[PDB]
RNA sequence: AGAGGAACCUAUUCUCAAACUUUCAAUGGAUAUGAAGUUGCAGUUUCUUUAGUGAACUGUCAACGUGAAUGCGAGGUCCAAGUGGGCCAUUUUUGGUAAGCAGAACUGGCGCUGUGGGAUGAACCAAACGUGGAGUUAAGGUGCCUAACUUCUCGCUCAUGAGACCCCAUAAAAGGUGUUGGUUGAUAUUGACAGCAAUCAACUAGCCCUGAAAAUGGAUGGCGCUUAAGCGAGAGACCUAUACUCCGCCGUUGCGACAAGGUCGUAACGAGUAGGAAGGUCGUGGCGGUUGCGUUGAAGGCUGAGCGU
RNA sequence: AUGAAAGUAAAGGUCAGUCUCGAAUUGGCCGACGUGGGAUCUGUGUGUGCAGCGCACCACGGCCCUGUGCGUGU
RNA sequence: GUGAAAUCGCUGGAGUGGAACCGGAGACAGUUGAUUACGCCGACGGCGUUGGCUGCUCGUUCUAGCCCGACAGUGUUGCGUCUUGCUGGCGGUAGUGGGUUCGUGGCGGCUAGCGUACGUCGGUGUGAAAGUCGACG
RNA sequence: GCUUACGACCAUAUCACGUUGAAUGCACGCCAUCCCGUCCGAUCUGGCAAGUUAAGCAACGUUGAGUCCAGUUAGUACUUGGAUCGGAGACGGCCUGGGAAUCCUGGAUGUUGUAAGCU
C-alpha cells in the first residue's frame, strides 16, 4: 500500500484556470526597504520645500 | 460545438431592493423610471444605491455635511445621500444644509432645522432635481466596520495587522507563542 | 506524405531564386520541371528538390514564375524513358523504365502507377530524376518493344460483358467469344 | 527527493566561462545604476557574497535601490497561478546593464526629435509607428549574364 | 490589365516579372474544438476562430 | 595499432563517457515596447560632492499628445462546499529480462461523457450534447448481413483453409530454379547457350511459399470472395453523427423598450459526477388571518377526459 | 488605546517673528493633514475636450497616543 | 366503519421457437371531438426562405494542333542521296482551330423541406342517432 | 613616426627565434654616510650619473605554434508541429518550420582614452 506518489500532472492547466496575475503597477512606487540615510534625508527634503 | 467559457456569464445584481419595505420599493420604481427615461448616471447612482443592502450604506456624518457644504461653490447645493445622516457631538456649529436623505436622525434633524437648514427625501429630489441639478453626492465610510477589521491577511502572517477573532481581551488571550520574540518568534 | 494524386499528374515548370542579399545582391536563377497534382504541390516540391541541391530553403528563397505544360502534339504516340530513384523497405535504388503514351505526364502517372503496383511504393518515396523520349530502336525493355511491330495484330480472347442498365436476371445466353 | 542546499544544480550555471577566470575587470564597478532602471542577472561564481538564488539567474528586474556596493531588484518569479514581485539585494559583480530599456529610451528620443521638428518645419506630422515587414512588392529579375539553371534530382550513389 | 502587361513584356525579353505577394487572406477553421494544445488554442480564439467553418479575414504579414 | 627518434620522446591511429568537455542547436524561459511619458523652469535636503557637484523629491509650474500585430471591458472584497486512492495515451525517461509491472516530465483525455466509426471495448479516430425539421459533411465506408457501386483505370498474387485496414489483439534468424520488376558484369550475328536468336552469372525487392506445435467446436465480425468481395497506385459518384448551415419552439445570459414582483423585443448560447446557488399557483402537517365547499354526499379508495418539461 | 505592571493616554497646517540658532521659543489665522487617481456635481469650449470642488475607496507620505532601544539637555 | 398493495381464483379477448420487461416510429383494435361564412382535415397553384440535381452561352488565363518551310531520323507503301508514309524538335499563323482556367459573368430545365404578399377547390360537421370526417391510440 | 605615467577592452595583445632602435624617456647602471630591510644593499630602501643599448622595452621579420575572423562541412547532423504514414520490430522517409559543430581551406597578428614630453 505504496502512498507516496508525487506529480505535477493537473498544476498548470489548475494555475492558468483562473488566469495568471501579473503584479500590480503601484509596487515600484513604494520606498519600503531603501537605504535608511536615503530615507532620512528625503523627509528632510520634503519637510522643508516651500509651497508656494 | 464553440469554444468559450461560461464561467462569467452570469452577473450576479440588484434588479429590485431585496428588501419589502413598500416606500422603499417606490422609491426604486420611481428612480428605475427616471434613470430609464432622462438617462442620467446621476440617477442610475440614486438607483443603484437604494437598491444596495444596508452593509453598503453605512452611516454619514452631520459633520461631514457640513464640511461638503462648507466649501467654495458647494453652499446653495443640495446634498444627496443614501446613507443615515447622524448627530455629531464635536461638531459645534452647523451651516445652512439642504439635504435629501433617506433617515435622519432626531438629533440631525433638529440641528439642521435649528441653522436653518431643510431636509427633503428622494421623492422631494425628484421633482427639485429631475436630472441632479446642483447636487453634492455623498456617503459614509464602507470600510469603517468592526468587522472589516478582521478582513485581510491571516492575523499570524508577516507585515499583517488583521484583528483576531479573540473571545476576550488580556495577557492570557493569545499574547504569548507567536506574538513576541520571548516566545518562539514574533511575525 | 505527398501523393500522386489526380488522374493524369499535370506538369509544372519552376523558376525560382535565393532572395538577393548585401553580399549577394545577384543570385543564380533555378529552374525545375515538376510532375504534380496542381500548382501549390509544385512548388512545394520544387522547394524540396531545390532546398536538397542548394543551401537554399523556402524561407531565403523566392518564385519567379510557375507554368504549367501542355503536350504540344498529343495526336502522336511515343516511347518515355523514366530514370528514377526511390526506397524500399531495406533500401535505395535506381531504376530505368519504359512506358508508351501521347503525353509525357501521363508516362510519369503511368510509372507512379507501376511503381505502386510493382514494388508497393508510394509516391513520398520515388524520385523522378529525368523523363525523355527514347527512339523505337533505343527501347530496352520487351514489354514497350513488343509493340514496335508493323504488323501488330491480336484479337480479344475472352471477353466479359458486364450489363449495364437492366435486371440482374436474364434468359439470354451470355457469349465470351467474338470471332 | 533531492537536496535543498542553495547551490544545488548549479555546478555549470555558476561557473567561469572557458579562459575567463580570474581578476574581474573594472567597468563593472565603473558603471552606473540608478534605481529604476533595468538590469540583467547573471551569477558570477569567483563573488560568494550577494549571490542571487539560482531562480533569478538570467532574469531581469528593476532597481529599487543603490547601496555601497549593491542593489536592490524587483524580479518576477512565478509561484504556481500568480507572479510575485521578488526583492533580492544583489552584489555589482552579479549584474549587468539591460539594453531593451535603452532602446526603447532612444526610439523614444528619435520619436520626439522627428516630431519637433516635423512641427518646427511646418512639415505633416511623420509616422512614428514601428509596422510589421509586409509581403514583397512586385519587381522584375533580369536573366541577362544569369541564365536559368536546369535542376534535377540527382541519381543515388553508394559511398562507402 | 497592368499585371497582364507587365509580365508579357518581361516574358517577352525573357525577364521575370515577379507579381506583389498576396496581402490579405481568408481563414476557416477546419477542425472541433477538442483535444487541442493550449498554443494552437489560444493562437485560434484570438485570430476569432471558435467553430467548425469559422471563417476570417487575415492581413498578411 | 603500428610508425619516426624494452621503456621513454615525437607526430599519428581504432573505439568510447549518466556523475568528460573547447563548441553548441530546435523546442524553451525572462524583461521592455510612452500620459503613472518626454523636454525644459524653479524650489527643498541635515544625504553626496572640492564644488549645482550629484541623487532624490516638490510645484494647482509650461509645451508636446497616445508610438508594434491580433483579440477583448477591467479590477476589488467577503462567506463557504467537495477534493487531498487516480488511471490512460503520443513524445522524453529511471528500475527491471520483461510485465495489462514500479517511478517521473510536457500536453491531451477518462474519472465527470453521451454521440458517428474501430464487429465488441473508460481512454483509439471523428466530434462534445436543450427539443424538433431540411440540407451538407467528419472519421468510417458502399457483394449480402447493412444505408451507399458486384462503378471506372493499371498492375501483382494461387497458398492441400492465401489475404484482407491506427491503437489491435504476436512473429524472427535463415531459405525457394514460384512468379514479377530492377542493378551490375559478361558473351552473342567475324552467328551466343542445349542436342547429337538472344544467352550466362551474381545480386536486389514486391506478392506467394517453408521456417510456423496445444489442449470444449470457432472465428479478416459472419457468410463468402480468386481479371476478387485480396495486395498497391488512382478516378467518379454515393451513404452516414447529438458535428456544420438554415428554419421553428423552450429556457439561460447580455442588452433594450414600455406607466412593471409584469409584459415584450433582440443577439449569442444550452455536456456534467462530487459540490454550490436559484425558481417551484411541486407535494405534506400545524398556527394567526382570509376564501369557499359539504348527508342533494367530505376525507379515504379504484379508475376514463385532459393540463404541466 | 497601549504596557507584564506601576502607569500613561491620541491637533496639527500655514504665515510671520525673537533667538543663546537650538532635540529652542512667541503670535496671529485656519483647523481634522498633504499628494496622485477618483462616480457624480459646477464652469466653459467643441458624441468629445479643458478647467474647478471632490464622496466612497485605493496608493504613496506626514504628524499624534502607548511600549521599548539609543540619546540629550531646559 | 372504510377496505389499499403484494398474492390469488373465475369469465371473455389476444399472444405464445432457450427469458420477460423497456425507448423511438407507424399500423390495427379502441377511445374521443365535430358552428354564405367559420371550424377539422386534404389536393393543386402563387409568394417568402433554405435548398438539391442538371443544361446552354459568352468571355479570361496558359497553351496548342490543322496548315506552310527547311533540316534530322525511320515500327514504312510502291517500284534505295528513290518514292509514298510516319516521327522529331526549329522557324512561321494569314486562315482554321480545339484543350485548360476561372468570372463582383448572361439565359435556362426538373424538383424538396419549412412558413403563409395569398389564391382555386374538394371531403366532413350546425337536433337526433347512424354513417362520415378529425385527433389520439 | 615615437617615449613615459595612469588606464579601458583583456592573446588580432600570448609564445619561440632573429634584425633594427634617431630624440625624449624607460632601463640597465655606480655607491651604501643617512632612512629602511635583509644570512646576503640579490630583493626592498636611500645618495647619485662614470658607462651601455648587452639585456629589458618598442617596431619589424617567420609559406612559425597559439589566438581571432571568415569559407567549407551543409541545408548535412539534430530538431517543433502532422499523418487510419512505410515497417514484425529496431527504425525510416514524407509534409510543416528552425538549423549546428569538427576535419580541411583562406585571411588578421592589437585597438584606443587622459596627461606630459621627443621628433
Amino acid at each position: 500500500a505504496k502512498s507516496k506518489n508525487h506529480t505535477n500532472h493537473n498544476q498548470n492547466k489548475k494555475a492558468h484556470r483562473n488566469g495568471i496575475t501579473k503584479p500590480k503597477k503601484h509596487i515600484f512606487l513604494s520606498m519600503k526597504g531603501v537605504d535608511a540615510k536615503f530615507i532620512k534625508n528625503l523627509r528632510f527634503s520634503r519637510k522643508n520645500n516651500k509651497r508656494q | 460545438g464553440i469554444d468559450i467559457n461560461h464561467k462569467h456569464d452570469r452577473v450576479a445584481r440588484r434588479t429590485a431592493p431585496k428588501s419589502e419595505n413598500p416606500y422603499l420599493r417606490l422609491l426604486s420604481k420611481l428612480y428605475a423610471f427616471l434613470a430609464r427615461r432622462t438617462g442620467e448616471k446621476f440617477n442610475a447612482i440614486v438607483l443603484k444605491r437604494l437598491r444596495m443592502s444596508r452593509r453598503n450604506r453605512q452611516p454619514l456624518s452631520l459633520a461631514k455635511l457640513a464640511r461638503a457644504v462648507q466649501k467654495a461653490g458647494n453652499e446653495n447645493k443640495t446634498v444627496v445621500t443614501l446613507s443615515t445622516v447622524t448627530d455629531d457631538a464635536r461638531l459645534y456649529t452647523v451651516p445652512k444644509i439642504s439635504v435629501a436623505a433617506l433617515h435622519v436622525t432626531e438629533g440631525a434633524r433638529a440641528r439642521i432645522l435649528a441653522a436653518g437648514g431643510e431636509i427633503i427625501t428622494l421623492d422631494q429630489l425628484a421633482l427639485k432635481s429631475p436630472k441632479g441639478e446642483n447636487t453634492v453626492f455623498l456617503q459614509g465610510p464602507r470600510s469603517a466596520r468592526e468587522a472589516e477589521k478582521h478582513f485581510g491577511p491571516a492575523p499570524g502572517v508577516p507585515h499583517s495587522h488583521t484583528k483576531p477573532y479573540v473571545r476576550s481581551k488580556g495577557r492570557k488571550f493569545e499574547r504569548a507563542r507567536g506574538r513576541r520574540a520571548s516566545r518562539a518568534y514574533k511575525n | 506524405p505527398t501523393k500522386a494524386l489526380g488522374e493524369t499528374l499535370n506538369e509544372y515548370v519552376v523558376v525560382g531564386r535565393k532572395i538577393p542579399t548585401e553580399k549577394e545582391p545577384v543570385t543564380p536563377i533555378w529552374k525545375m520541371q515538376i510532375f504534380a497534382t496542381n500548382h501549390v504541390i509544385a512548388k512545394s516540391r520544387f522547394w524540396y528538390f531545390v532546398s536538397m541541391l542548394r543551401r537554399v530553403k523556402k524561407a531565403n528563397g523566392e518564385i519567379l514564375s510557375i507554368k504549367q505544360v501542355f503536350e504540344k502534339n498529343p495526336g502522336t504516340v511515343k516511347n518515355y524513358g523514366v530514370w528514377l530513384k526511390y526506397d524500399s523497405r531495406t533500401g535505395h535504388h535506381n531504376m530505368y523504365r519504359e512506358y508508351r503514351d501521347t503525353t509525357v505526364a501521363g508516362a510519369v502517372t503511368q510509372c507512379y502507377r507501376d511503381m505502386g503496383a510493382r514494388h508497393r511504393a508510394q509516391a513520398d518515396r520515388i524520385h523522378i530524376l529525368k523523363v525523355q523520349t527514347v527512339k523505337a530502336e533505343d527501347t530496352k525493355r520487351a514489354g514497350i518493344k513488343m509493340f514496335h511491330d508493323a504488323k501488330i495484330r491480336f484479337p480479344l480472347p475472352h471477353r466479359v460483358t458486364k450489363r449495364k442498365n437492366l435486371s440482374v436476371f436474364t434468359t439470354a445466353r451470355q457469349n465470351t467469344h467474338f470471332a | 527527493t533531492n537536496s535543498k542546499g542553495l547551490r544545488r544544480g548549479t555546478r555549470y550555471m555558476f561557473a567561469r566561462d572557458f579562459r575567463k577566470h580570474g581578476v574581474e575587470h573594472l567597468s563593472t564597478y565603473y558603471t552606473q545604476y540608478k534605481r529604476g532602471d533595468l538590469v540583467d542577472i547573471k551569477t558570477n561564481g569567483a563573488f560568494q557574497k550577494g549571490m542571487p538564488f539560482k531562480a533569478y539567474h538570467g532574469r531581469t528586474g528593476r532597481i529599487f535601490n543603490v547601496t555601497r556596493g549593491a542593489v536592490g531588484i524587483i524580479v518576477n518569479k512565478r509561484v504556481r497561478g500568480n507572479i510575485l514581485p521578488k526583492r533580492i539585494n544583489i552584489r555589482i559583480e552579479h549584474i549587468k546593464p539591460s539594453k531593451c530599456r535603452t532602446d526603447f529610451l532612444n526610439r523614444v528620443k528619435s520619436n520626439d526629435e522627428k516630431r519637433k521638428a516635423a512641427k518646427s518645419a511646418g512639415q505633416p506630422v511623420p509616422a512614428l509607428k514601428r509596422l510589421p515587414v509586409a509581403p514583397r512588392g512586385a519587381h522584375t529579375v533580369t536573366t541577362q549574364n544569369n541564365e536559368p539553371e536546369l535542376l534535377a534530382p540527382l541519381r543515388f550513389e553508394i559511398v562507402a | 490589365k497592368e499585371g497582364l502587361r507587365l509580365k508579357r513584356e518581361a516574358e517577352a525579353k525573357g525577364d521575370f516579372y515577379v507579381p506583389a505577394e498576396h496581402k490579405v487572406a481568408f481563414v476557416v477553421r477546419i477542425r472541433g474544438i477538442n483535444q487541442l494544445h493550449p498554443k494552437p488554442r489560444k493562437a485560434l480564439q484570438i485570430l476569432r476562430l471558435r467553430q467548425i467553418n469559422n471563417g476570417v479575414f487575415v492581413k498578411l504579414n
